[PDB]
Order: C-alpha cells, then structure tokens, then sequence
RNA sequence: UGACUGCUCCCUAGCAUGCUACUACCG
RNA sequence: GCGGUAGUAGCAUGCUAGGGAGCAG
C-alpha cells in the first residue's frame, strides 16, 4: 500500500444539450416508432469501479502453445512483413505528436512529459537508450477510467504508461512503425484514410481474383487481457526481427527483457496500491496497434493450418494440394530447420485462396468458397476450435457475420457499413455510420464541448462530414439526420452573428461561409483528388 | 464577467484596474476616466499591460495591440495598433456604449477620500449608483484604514485570564473594548496556524491586558496575535424604495378598536396602508418605539421584525415589545459569538419567530410584512441599502429624529456632517418630513427639556413630565490619566462614590459620560450602573449619573449632553465641564 | 476605404487625366499624368489594404473576446440552470405520479428514505398538520405516489408513538404535528 | 415520448451529483444504479417506477427550494 | 530606420531636388535630380531592406533563449523535488530487521515480493462482506503470514470510525461495505 | 485523476517558390 | 523601341511550426 486510506473512484453522467434536441423533436423526430433512436448514452458508475474491473486478468491463464507448429507459423507470419525496414535511431529523430499527455506515476507529480523530454538533452537520452542493452527497469503503471460514449455499461481502463518506457521504445521501433504507417497497397493497413476514395481502393484491394469469393469477418471476446504470454512474446519478436544490424544479440535480448518487464507483466498502481499483472497484454504502451495487428495474422494463419492437416487424406483431389499437405506436415513434425521454397510456397498459396485486411485487432477476410468447403481454408468452426485451445476462451458464433454476394460489400469494418453508391457515373462504395451513434453523439456532451454550441460548431461541421454517406440511404429517416445537421448548422451561424450585431452591433463584414449550409463542400470528401 | 457601465449605464467589460472597487466601465467613461485622474490600469477578459517579458505599463495608452496580446511602446511589432483611440477604448459593446458625462463627480469619488465633509456631502448627494458606490469604497477606506495599524505580542503571560503585551515598534495601539479581537500564533518558525479568537481589555492595574480566548491555547513568552477583521462585500440595493399610492390598506386585517395608550395612533397607523413606506419623526422617547409597538400589533398577527442599528436600543426596543406585546408571539434575536449580552427575555436566537427581532449587525435576509426599522437617523446609506436587500414586505417603516445623533463616522474627522446628509431618509425627513408624527413626550422632566430645548432642539419642544428637581450639577476637575483614545476621571467619580451616600434614589443610576474606557473603569470605581453616552439614546431610564470627564469636543458636544439627558425619567446626575455650559443647565451643584 | 487622404488625391489625379484624354492632347502629357496616375494609385491601394487588414485584425479578436467571456461566464451559472432546466422539462413531462409526490412535497409532505417499489418495504413520511394527515390519511389506508399504503405506527415530534383516531383535529393541538408516520406497500 | 424519460433522468442525475451527494456512499450506489438502468429500458412503465424511486432521493434533500421553482 | 546615413543622403538629395524644382530649370537639372533620387532611392532600399531581417531576427533569438532559460530552470526545480520525495521515503525502512534479512541472503539477492511482506509493519487491510469479516479477522487479533496482528480501528468507505462493536452479522445491512481494517504488526 | 497510435476539418504565424502589376535601374 | 536588375502591392503553391475540435482501434 502507500497512503492510509485507499481511493475510491466515480464516473460522472453526461450533460444535456437541451437545444439541440429541441430542434430535433420540432423536425419531427422521435415520433415514437422511428428507426433512428437514441442508443449510446454516458453511462455513470458507481464507487469501486476500477478495482472491480481490473479483477478481470484473473480471466487470464498461463498457457503450452505447441512448439512445433508456433516455431513454424512464425516464420510464415515473417514473411507477411518483408516489405519494411526499421532499426535503431537517435534522439533528433523521434516524433512526438501531442507532447502533452500524461507521464504516468509518480512522474505526474511535477507535469507533462514537456519537462522531461525538454529538461534533458539529447546525449542524456542516448545514454539512456544504449544504456538498457544491457540492464533491465522495471517500472509501474497507472489505471485510469475513459469517460466517453458507449452502449454498454460496463466499465473502461487504460494504462498509462510510465515515462521512462515509451522513452525508450519509440528510439528502438519507430522507423519501423512509421515504415508500415504509411504504405499503401498491403495486408496491414494502419493508416490509410476512408476520405477521397481510399476506402474503395482498399476493398478493391482485398478481393483481388480469389475465385469462389465469400466474406467473413470475427471479434475476439476481451482481446487484450486473455491473450496469453507466449503470443505476446511471439509478437515482439517479429517486430525486432529487421533489427539484424542496428542491434546485435544481448543488446536485443536485454531489450526484449525490458520491454517484456514494462508492458508485460509488472506491477499496476491501481486505485492507491500496487498488485501484479499476471499477463495479457496493456492498451497504452507504445507498440500496440501493431502488435495486435501481427498476433491476430497469427490466429488467422494458425487456424488455416489446423484446417489443411485436420481434413482427411484420401479425398483431396488435386493432387498438387495432396503433394502440399504432405509436404507440410513433413516440413513442420520431421523436419528441423527452415524449408524457404516451402515457406514462399505456403504464403503465396494463401494469397491466392484467403487474402485479408487487418486493422489493429479487427480483421476481414476474402476467401475461396468450395475449398471452404472441402475444408482447405479455416472457415469459422475452425476460429472456434483455435480460440478454444490457446486462447482459452469461447468465441460465441453471434458475432462473425459472413457474406455471399460481395456487391454490397462487408458487413461492418471498424464499425462502418458499407454499401456501394453511384458517384458522377461509376460505382463505389462509401462507408457510412449507425445513426443512433451521429445523433446520441450531437445531444449528449462533457460541458462546455457543448451544453451551448454557438461558441463550437466546427464539432458541428465535422459531424455533418462524417455522416453525409446517410444521404444515398434508401431509407428515410437515415438520409433527414444530414438534412438535419445541415439546416441547424445554419440556424445557429445566423444567430450568431445575429448577437454580433445585436449586442455589440460588431456585423461581421462577410460571408464566405454559406458552403458550410450548402451541401457540396461536403461531398467533394468523397471524391478522389488531392 | 459583463455588467452596466456603473456611471454610464451602458454594459460593457472593464474594470479600472486602478480603482479599488474595479467596476464596470462604459467605453466611453472608462476612457474619459483613463483620461482624466491617476487611475491607470484597465482590466478586461485579461489585463492590459505590456505582455513583453520585461516591460510593466499601467496606463493602456502606450499599450499596442500586438498580434494578439499586448505591448508596450518598445515591443510593438509592426503589425502593431494603438488600444487608446479616438475618444474610446478598446473592449467590447464597442458600438453599444453610450458614455455619460457625469465624469466630474466620478473623479470625485474615485479620487478623494472621505477627509471631506465636501466628499461626504457629494456621496450623499450624488447618483443612486454612485451612492451605493460611494458607501462600498467609503467601507473599503475604513478597512484599508483598520488594515494600516499594527500587530500585538506578549511580554509575559500573567494569568491564563490576565497578559502583559506589547505591540510592534511603534505601530498604533487602537483603543479599548471588546471590538478589538485578535488571533495568535505559536510559531516554531512554522507551526503558525490559527490559535483561535481573542479579544482584549484594560488590565486592573498598571501593566495587565485581560485576554478572553475562544481556544484553550496556553500563552506563553514567545507569543503574539494579529487584529482580526472581516471583508466588506459589495451590494446591489437601492437605498430607497419608491414611494406609491394604492386605494386603501388592503389583503391585511388591522386591529380594530385597539386602545388608549395607543388611541393617539390610529390614524397615523393606517396611514401605514396609504404610503408604501412610512416614517415617523418625534420627539426623544415619545411614545414613539411606545407607537411602533401599537402599529405592529395594530395588525395583530404579521410577520413583523423589530429592528435598529443598535445594541441597547434594539434591547430595550424589544423589552418595549416584551411590556405590551404578548412574548409568546415573540422571540429576540442576537449574534453568533455574541461578546454582547443583553435583554433576552424571548425564544433567542429562535429564527422562525412571527416578531422576529435583531440587529443590522447580521440581520437575517428574509421576507417579512411591515417591517420597523429604528433610529434611521443614526446609520449610514450602505446599511440601508443592505437592509432594502436583505428583506422584503409590504410595508417599511424608518424611524428617527436627526437631532438623535448618528454613525461614529470615525472617518469623519474634519468637517463634520450635516443633518440630512447623514443618510436617505435623513434626507427624506428634513425635507418631505416623516411620514406621521406625534409631538411630546411621557419621559423626561421639564427644567431638564429646557435646558435641550434652547441647544439642539428649539424651545418648540415641549414634553409632558414636571420638575421634580432630582437634577444637579457640578464643576470640579482633579485627575485625568487617560489610556488609548478613553480618558477617564478619578476623583470626579470618588465625590460620586461618597455621593452615592448623598441621595438615596440615586443608588440605581447609570454612569454615562462621553468615553468608553472611562465607563469601564467606573465599575472597578463602585459598581455603579453605566452607560456610554451612545449606548444610551432614544431609551428612558429613571437616573444618569452623568460625570463629563474631559473638555474635548467629543466630550463636550451639545448633542452627546443632549442624548444622555434626553433619557432620564425622573433626573440627572452631570457634575459639568464647560463652565459656560455648565450654567446653561439650570441646577444647584455643590 | 474610400475616405482617405490617398483617396483624395487619387480622384484628383483621375479628374485630371479623364480630362485630358477627354479633351485629347499630346502622347507627352499622356505620359505624365499616366506616371502621375500610377503613383497616386500605387500608394492609396496600399494604404487602403493595410488598413483592411488591421480593421479584420480587430474583428477577430473581438469576437474570440466574446467567444470566451459568454464561454466561462456561462461555466459559472451551471448550477441555477441546471435545476431550472430540471423543473421546466419534468412538469414538461407530465405524470400524475410525478405530479402526485410534487405537488405534495412542496405542499409539506416529504420522505426520509429513497421511495421504495416492493410489496414489502416501508416508506417514512413526514406531515406536518392535522389536515395534512386529513388528505391522504383516511382510515389505515393510504395514496401516495399514487400507490396504496397501509399504516403500521404514528409519531409526533418528540417520539411518542401516538395512536391513529386518538388524535382528532379538535384535540390536534394536543400533538406535535411533525407527524412522522410510516407505512406499507399493497 | 419515453427518449424524454431518459434525458431527464440524465439531467436529473447530473443535479444529484452536483448537490455533493456522493459523500454517501451507499446512496451513489442506489442513484448509479437507477441511472444505468432506465439508460437500458423498454417501457415506459418500470421506467417511470425507477424514475420515481430516483427523484424522491433528492426530494428527501433540503437543498432545493421547489416552493419557489414551482412559480411556474 | 532613420538614423541612417542613407538618410542623410536621400534628405539632401530631395533638399536639392526640390532646389532646382521649386526653382525648375533645364531638362539636365531635372535629369541631375531624376538621377540622385533615383540612386539614393537604391541607398534606402538595402538599408530599409536589411534592416527588417536584422530586427526581426534579434527579436526571435531573443524568444528562443528565454526559452531554453526557462527550460533548464524548471530542470532543477524538478531535480530538487525529486531527490527530496526520494529521501522522505528512504528515512522510514531501515529497521534492523531488513538488515538482518538482508545479511541473511544467500548473495545479497532477495525477491521483491517477501519485503513488505515479512519486515513492514502496519497492515492495511479491505474487506467486502461481513462474511469475510468474521472469517479472517474476528476477533480483536489474528495471525495472518504467519505473525501476529492487532486490530486499530476500523474505518469504513466514507471514513467514518467504526467500532468492532457494530460489526453484527445484522447490523451490517447499514454499513458501507468495503470496511478498512488497519491492524499493526503484532509482537 | 486522462495511455499509445492513425486519419481528417477550421483558424493563425513563418517560409519558399510561384504567379501578376507598379515604379527605378542598366542593354 | 527591346533585356536584365531593383523594389513594391497583388495572387497562387507548398512547407513549416502554433493552437481549437471530430472519428476509428
Ligand atoms: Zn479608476
Ligand atoms: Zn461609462
Ligand atoms: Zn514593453
């Protein structure tokens, strides 16, 4: 413990933003009925919240993650990632975005990481980088509760993480990270914008000739804290790979041994009190998005393999794949040491028959039917079966759609659907967003973000830009929540320079605006050009 | 924040910073200020000064609009804009402004100091807002005066009851009561936290300052405390209310046929529904508090509040109540820690009470029906203000007679204040008169009435009493020591103590004289009731051993010999001081 | 801007050369004026921009002004609004029930305890009069929140349980009417 | 209709906090749970019962003055 | 940007062109003038030009380094805090009981986990139910890592002190239930 | 008491270029 | 009569840094 008295935690409601639901009813809204209805709310909790939550890791288990078949999909999972680069680089090179968040603990004691990335040099840093090659630091961590929309009332927890990690990891990983941030056209796609037609591009990627096409996507029931050890390290280690010069060997080893200290498993300065994190991973370190990214190629490939051997032998007719399955199982149990012409192989055997995106933990992918079918592609029964063994949770089939005609697109992919549109003459398609979200986002707020929008509107404007694809909606309802947005945003500028002229008679000498309250400075977004 | 302009109305967004009371000021007349006086520094949604590291401005004029703060003349980058322009200065209302041209009395006030009779005069005279303007700032000198003096340790602790202190080098010790309360420290070098409320008095002999303290904290050698005090806060009331018509005295039930005592009254009672507020100037004691009692009842159950500016006065207000009024009815409120103890025959304290009654000094803000207030003639335009806004009724009722003396005013040193100018209603009176008005009394002897009649008052006053020759003079002098701002007498009051022997209906007097501290040395002199000339007024009590000490003017003035002789029932002890006045009371001395 | 010394001269030089070449001269004086004509114009255009430029400099920064002063000054009176805001949407909503205990409470009857919902579950309610207790109470029996109540005890101010009809408004003033009466769910 | 329910309750509870009434605890609790439940509901019905069974929670309280907000 | 030599030659250079202009003469004393304003001109162009960048950026390294200042300044205040908060923790560990524990290490190596565990003193403990209460710390002592303990006092989640009276089995649905038991290292 | 990323809109300041006219300079 | 240079003001482009806000994981 540390004080004398232990914390208690609470989580405000939300605001009102009256008006603007005012508004909404004079529409002729909500009329009871309606197919848009409020659905995501500030949801208020109650005093042990964060210790009653981070109770969940006992969730979390140790694991035996075969040896074999792992110290082969790794080698598959490598070669998805040979089209980047990355290794060491020096303090002038880091980029920090926002330098103003958190710092952790106790180092949130005396203010934001501007005073520590500002009161020391550059050589102190180095020293410090080139010091843990070779020693190890272990660190703390805090809880902290997210207060934000929702549609469930459980609670939310995010790590922040102590100053002296990210510090560190980002000198030894963001060539990399940027390297795979910003390139267009592969499996991962971290980075590559929805606006002006690249949401198309990147379907028009994932088909990409697979012969019998069906699309199916999944969800991992409580991702980051089931998710055993060994993966996580196996993550790690496929990152560090590119590192071959930059580094060394213990200078990496003693890497890996610091990171597996900082965001692995150590101690969690929860609520006024320190316990231990017996594993599962931590959503606020500084490798993240990308390491859920590779451990969920892992799951992906895992089951494609289980899903060949498992079939039976004398029934695959093509005897080339025969030949393969064969092959594979001589190069996984027999063999000993690397089969690269089987590797390059195997991965472009799946690049013809299952290609898939992947966000951070969210995955689709494309496949070809009637081998589904025969079962040389891990169709869903086989993600259960895996999720079983060595996730060691159960991944109920209430939550992985799946898709035949694949006109009319995915199903929901990072939470947008999809449907295909006609622009000026062609097809495409735009991803739009579950009203009850646009809306039960206008009405509800912190406070001043809203509770009065005349000093705001820009949070108006960039609503309204991101729910104009509800005007190609056959629906009804849909297609008004623009025409809505629009017609207030107008209302309240006029108003506002109405009290502009009318307290301080201070008219505001032009316009300009008016593309604002006129819809094609919107749909220009969705458009390709610059 | 935003409000009006405090001089010109218009709402606006400054506040001239220079000032001490910081108030919303016009464009315009903030410009015209910034002009004018010294006053140099203006405030908005932040300050304007010179936003360089270095360079420190007051006045905005050598200030630039430099990109989006501000500089002084050296730091004006090209892109630069003076903010003192053209006749106004930058802020907001910037075309809604409309200044006013009362910039003179506003330099007035915002200038001087309340030295002058002139700057009183102006106060009382000015605009409503600058009115209640004037009162805040006159407040805010006195505290900043009160602010100036010193601070008070200790030599040696003589009884946990009885210290022997000191001050600081040579910072003003005040004078002597109970309204000097201070707070200490045992400071370990740190460890200086509160030690708790104490006031301080007069030691029995030489040396000694007799210390009540709240907390239990034993003093010790390496001790001291500091002269606590409050902070005055703004208002917002007027100080008068309009005065209307209606049709009659209606949604209220009087008292019909009330009595003989209070037959003289009636009429004047319901004139009480024909003028929103109504007043009363009589004579000293006049049935007047005695009228007040059978108006109040004159509407038997109401929610009524007898209240004054005083402590004695409100006391025997209340025991008035108390002598007609059933007490069941009735409950007599005083203050929290309440040093003060007084005539609390009623529920005290108890608040939710239908004849509520307390003083100015924390009058609770309520709603009421026809209130009283009592000796308006001696409070100050701030507190009436502040009483408009606390309460709210039906009907207000102020009471007083200018020729009954005021505030201290201790500010009012040089240049004394003159009768209306004391206050509104003074000025209501002296000029639309009262309200109502009943002219003699029941309470005073008559050679007694001569003697005020040809001083403060015209010989037009006339009482209804007698000479019962229980009235008599004197003019020995001897010993004067003196202490800090109440002198004393010695052997005046020894011929009172063997005097004590002389007349037998003088055993039960009251030792008045114009000092504080001398009135509390006449207990240790025998134990003789007392009264300090202002802790009298507007009563009637049978005896005042009245012992005029010094010969200053404070002492010697006709009005504070007029207030302690226009409360004797029956006579006066005043062994006399000036030779001149003390012929002009007509008694035989010895 | 069209209100400047520059302006002035401006239209000076203008009248002139409109003149000329109105009145037709030589290519020289056309060369004249014309450079003439470019200087008067080639200093009033830039003065008239700069001074645009500082007039919108004004502008913005008085209407951020007003942006955070309204802002924060608002962020001070949440309070008051907030309850303002409450009162005028529930009687906006409208429900007997709601208006039941209201109405009653403003009249002077109060709970002591979170309105409970269960069969069981006893409720504490506080009258203060005699007739008070005449409105709802009338037998064991009792509505309140539009919900049926029967009796299990009465209690005046200093904590004497007092019987039910033993009290009559005639000898009412007999009690303390703090009446602290407690009750049970249909 | 019931969508008012849920605002008002919103605001409703917002007011609760304000009037510093988690110095309780075991008040918090009862409030934070009507709360995250009529943001779950179906029917007007059990809706206006939890509504109820808040709204006395601060009726119960002395800091409001609704003699005088009921000026209408 | 005046008091500039190029001034001083550009005033003459007028001063003699409105000489011979007031006084305007041949078309060579109009070209001597059209030529020296024309030239001194090109004077003040550089210097009004140069001058600019010099100004501006004196102005802009002053910026930078009360900046820079004001960043090492901060660094030693956070220096000074951060060693004082390290020694006000440091003096109230080093009972002779973690030297010796430590002395009786092996190499000088011990766990974290069995610190806090066998040398520290008092114990803090939370409990959700009554239940648990009179399960594992009933009564007024208990041992508990294989030592003893005494109870101090028992708070509750709004910090109000609770007897280990009240504690019934049923007085317990009126408490705050997360109770803090602050008991010490018995001996 | 507020984590690591990624994509966007609006408003400044600097910069470079780039465009255009004026004016002066030399062929 | 034509080139280059020099300033000016205008317009564009981009890049920089600086704040304000929105979304997905
Ligand atoms: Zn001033
Ligand atoms: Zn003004
Ligand atoms: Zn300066």
């Amino acid at each position: 413990a540390l004080t004398n008295n232990v914390a208690f935690q609470t989580v405000k409601p939300g605001n009102f933003n009256k008006d603007f639901y005012d508004f909404a009813v004079s529409k002729g809204f909500f009329k009871e009925g309606s197919s848009v209805e409020l659905k995501h709310f500030f949801f208020a909790q109650d005093g042990n919240a964060a210790i009653s939550d981070y109770d969940y890791y006992r969730y979390n288990l140790p694991t035996m993650c075969d040896i074999r078949q792992l110290l082969f999909v790794v080698e598959v999972v490598d070669k998805y990632f040979d089209c980047y680069d990355g290794g060491c680089i020096n303090a002038n090179q880091v980029i920090v975005n926002n330098l103003d968040k958190s710092a952790g603990f106790p180092f949130n004691k005396w203010g934001k990481a501007r005073l520590y990335y500002d009161s020391m040099s550059y050589e102190d840093q180095d020293a410090l980088f080139a010091y843990t090659k070779r020693n190890v630091i272990p660190t703390i961590t805090q809880m902290n509760l997210k207060y934000a929309i929702s549609a469930k009332n459980r609670a939310r927890t995010v790590a922040g993480v102590s100053i002296c990690s990210t510090m560190t990891n980002r000198q030894f990983h963001q060539k990399l990270l940027k390297s795979i941030a910003a390139t267009r056209g592969a499996t991962v796609v971290i980075g590559t914008s929805k606006f002006y037609g690249g949401w198309h591009n990147m379907l028009k990627t994932v088909y990409s000739d697979v012969e019998n096409p069906h699309l199916m996507g999944w969800d991992y029931p409580k991702c980051d804290r089931a998710m055993p050890n060994m993966l996580r390290i196996m993550a790690s280690l496929v990152l560090a790979r590119k590192h071959t010069t930059c580094c060394s060997l213990s200078h990496r080893f003693y890497r890996l041994a610091n990171e597996c200290a900082q965001v692995l498993s150590e101690m969690v300065m929860c609520g006024g009190s320190l316990y231990v994190k017996p594993g599962g991973t931590s959503s606020g370190d500084a490798t993240t998005a990308y390491a859920n990214s590779v451990f969920n190629i892992c799951q992906a490939v895992t089951a494609n393999v289980n899903a060949l051997l498992s079939t039976d032998g004398n029934k695959i007719a093509d005897k080339y794949v025969r030949n393969l399955q064969h092959r594979l199982y001589e190069c996984l149990y027999r063999n000993r040491d690397v089969d690269t012409d089987f590797v390059n192989e195997f991965y472009a055997y799946l690049r013809k028959h299952f290609s898939m995106m992947i966000l951070s933990d969210d995955a689709v992918v494309c496949f070809n039917s009637t081998y589904a079918s025969q079962g040389l592609v891990a169709s869903i029964k086989n993600f259960k079966s895996v999720l079983y063994y060595q996730n060691n949770v159960f991944m109920s089939e209430a939550k992985c759609w799946t898709e035949t005609d694949l006109t009319k697109g995915p199903h929901e992919f990072c939470s947008q659907h999809t449907m295909l549109v006609k622009q000026g003459d062609d097809y495409v398609y735009l991803p739009y967003p579950d009203p009850s979200r646009i809306l039960g986002a206008g009405c509800f707020v912190d406070d001043i973000v809203k509770t009065d929008g005349t000093l705001m509107i820009e949070r108006f404007v960039s609503l309204a830009i991101d729910a104009y694809p509800l005007t190609k909606h056959p629906n009804q309802e849909y297609a008004d929540v623009f025409h809505l947005y629009l017609q207030y945003i107008r209302k309240l500028h006029d108003e506002l320079t109405g009290h502009m002229l009318d307290m301080y008679s201070v008219m505001l000498t032009n316009d300009n605006t008016s593309r604002y309250w006129e819809p094609e400075f919107y749909e220009a977004m969705y458009t390709p050009h610059t | 924040a935003v409000g009006a302009c405090v001089l010109c109305n218009s709402q606006t967004s400054l506040r001239c910073g220079a000032c001490i009371r910081r108030p919303f000021l016009c464009c315009k007349c903030c410009y015209d200020h910034v002009i004018s006086t010294s006053h140099k520094l203006v405030l908005s949604v932040n300050p304007y000064v010179c936003n360089a590291p270095g360079c420190d401005v007051t006045d905005v004029t050598q200030l630039y609009l430099g990109g989006m703060s501000y500089y002084c003349k050296s730091h004006k980058p090209p892109i630069s804009f003076p903010l003192c322009a053209n006749g106004q200065v930058f802020g907001l209302y910037k075309n809604t402004c409309v200044g006013s041209d009362n910039v003179t009395d506003f330099n007035a006030i915002a200038t001087c100091d309340w030295t002058n009779a002139g700057d009183y005069i102006l106060a009382n005279t000015c605009t409503e807002r600058l009115k209640l303007f004037a009162a805040e700032t006159l407040k805010a000198t006195e505290e900043t005066f009160k602010l100036s003096y010193g601070i008070a340790t200790v030599r040696e602790v003589l009884s946990d009851r009885e210290l022997h202190l000191s001050w600081e080098v040579g910072k003003p010790r005040p004078p002597l009561n109970r309204n000097y309360v201070f707070t200490g420290y045992r400071v370990t070098k740190n460890s200086k936290v509160q030690i708790g409320e104490y006031t301080f008095e007069k030691g029995d002999y030489g040396d000694a300052v007799v210390y009540r303290g709240t907390t239990t904290y034993k003093l010790n050698v390496g001790d001291y405390f500091v002269l606590t005090s409050h902070t005055v806060m703004p208002l917002s009331a007027p100080t008068l209310v309009p005065q209307e018509h209606y049709v009659r005295i209606t949604g209220l039930y009087p008292t019909l046929n009330i009595s003989d005592e209070f037959s003289s009254n009636v009429a004047n009672y319901q004139k009480v529904g024909m003028q929103k507020y109504s007043t009363l100037q009589g004579p000293p004691g006049t049935g007047k508090s005695h009228f007040a009692i059978g108006l109040a009842l004159y509407y038997p159950s109401a929610r009524i509040v007898y209240t004054a500016c005083s402590h004695a006065a409100v006391d025997a207000l209340c025991e008035k109540a108390l002598k007609y009024l059933p007490i069941d009815k009735c409950s007599r409120i005083i203050p929290a820690r309440a040093r003060v103890e007084c005539f609390d025959k009623f529920k005290v304290n108890s608040t939710l009470e239908q004849y509520v009654f307390c003083t100015v000094n924390a009058l609770p803000e309520t709603t009421a029906d026809i209130v009283v207030f009592d000796e308006i003639s001696m409070a100050t335009n701030y507190d009436l203000s502040v009483v408009n806004a606390r309460l709210r009724a039906k009907h207000y009722v102020y009471i007083g007679d200018p020729a009954q003396l005021p505030a201290p005013r201790t500010l009012l040193t040089k240049g004394t204040l003159e009768p209306e100018y004391f206050n509104s209603v003074c000025r209501l009176m002296k000029t639309i008169g009262p309200d109502m008005f009943l002219g003699t009394c029941r309470r005073c002897p008559a050679e007694i009435v001569d003697t005020v009649s040809a001083l403060v008052y015209d010989n037009k006053l006339k009482a209804h009493k007698d000479k019962s020759a229980q009235c008599f003079k004197m003019f020995y002098k001897g010993v004067i020591t003196h202490d800090v701002s109440s002198a004393i007498n010695r052997p005046q009051i020894g011929v009172v103590r063997e005097f004590l022997t002389r007349n037998p209906a003088w055993r039960k007097a009251v030792f008045i004289s114009p000092y504080n501290s001398q009135n509390a040395v006449a207990s240790k002199i025998l134990g003789l009731p007392t009264q300090t000339v202002d802790s009298s007024q507007g009563s009637e009590y049978d005896y005042v051993i009245f012992t005029q000490t010094t010969e200053t003017a404070h002492s010697c003035n006709v009005n504070r010999f007029n207030v302690a002789i226009t409360r004797a029932k029956v006579g006066i002890l005043c062994i006399m001081s000036d030779r001149d006045l003390y012929d002009k009371l007509q008694f035989t001395s010895l | 801007f069209s209100s400047l010394p520059s302006y002035a001269a401006f239209a000076t030089a203008q009248e002139a050369y409109e003149q000329a070449v109105a009145n037709g001269d030589s290519e020289v004086v056309l060369k004249k004026l014309k450079k003439s004509l470019n200087v008067a114009k080639s200093e009033f255009d830039r003065d008239a921009a700069m001074q645009r430029k500082l007039e919108k400099m004004a502008d913005q920064a008085m209407t951020q002004m007003y942006k955070q002063a309204r802002s924060e000054d608002k962020r001070a009176k949440v309070t008051s609004a907030m309850q303002t805001m409450l009162f005028t949407m529930l009687r906006k909503l409208d429900n007997d029930a709601l208006n039941n205990i209201i109405n009653n409470a403003r009249d002077g009857c109060v709970p002591l305890n979170i309105i409970p919902l269960t069969t069981a579950a006893k409720l504490m309610v506080v009258i203060p009069d005699y007739n008070t207790y005449k409105n709802t109470c009338d037998g064991t029996t009792f509505t309140y929140a539009s919900a049926l109540w029967e009796i299990q005890q009465v209690v005046d101010a200093d904590s004497k349980i007092v019987q039910l009809s033993e009290i009559s408004m005639d000898n009412s003033p007999n009690l303390a009417w703090p009446l602290i009466v407690t009750a049970l769910r249909a | 209709k019931m969508s008012d329910v849920k605002c008002t309750s919103v605001v409703l509870l917002s007011v609760l906090q304000q009037l510093r009434v988690e110095s309780s605890s075991k008040l918090w609790a009862q409030c934070v749970q009507l709360h995250n439940d009529i943001l779950l509901a179906k029917d007007t019905t059990e809706a206006f019962e939890k509504m109820v069974s808040l709204l006395s929670v601060l009726l119960s309280m002395q800091g409001a003055v609704d003699i005088n907000k009921l000026c209408e």
